[PDB]
C-alpha cells in the first residue's frame, strides 16, 4: 500500500507562449540612427578642414628653399 | 486519438493544432504546438492515476 500520487496539490506550469519584448521599436530607430551618422560627418569637415591647413604648410618649406 | 478511443484517452482534454497552407513551414508549426499540447496531458494525467492492480 505504497503507491505514487500525492495527497493533493501540484502546479501546473503552463504551456503558453510569450517572449516579445522591445527594445526601441517603431521609428524610434531611424531616429537615433540618422542622428549618429551626422555627428560622424560633423567630426569630419573639421579634422579634414584642419589637415589641409597643415598641407599648405608642408609644401611651403619645399618652395621656401629650392632656389 | 479523439475520433476513436484507445485506452482511456477519452477523459482528458486537448486541442489538435491545424495548419493554414500546405507547405513545409506549416508542417513544422504543428510540431511545436504539438509539443505544447503534451505537457497539458502529462500534467493532466498525474492527478488521476487510481490505485489498482497492473
Amino acid at each position: 500500500k505504497q503507491d505514487m500520487p500525492p495527497v493533493g496539490g501540484y502546479g501546473p506550469i503552463d504551456y503558453k507562449r510569450n517572449l516579445p519584448r522591445r527594445g526601441l521599436s517603431g521609428y524610434s530607430m531611424f531616429a537615433v540612427g540618422i542622428g549618429a551618422l551626422l555627428f560622424g560627418y560633423w567630426s569630419m569637415m573639421k579634422w579634414n578642414r584642419e589637415r589641409r591647413r597643415l598641407q599648405i604648410e608642408d609644401f611651403e618649406a619645399r618652395i621656401a628653399l629650392m632656389p | 486519438r479523439k475520433t476513436q478511443p484507445y485506452d482511456v484517452y477519452d477523459q482528458v482534454e486537448f486541442d489538435v493544432p491545424i495548419g493554414s497552407r500546405g507547405d513545409c513551414y506549416d508542417r513544422y508549426l504543428c510540431r511545436v504546438e504539438e509539443m505544447r499540447q503534451s505537457i497539458r496531458i502529462i500534467s493532466q494525467c498525474l492527478n488521476k492515476m487510481p490505485p489498482g492492480e497492473i
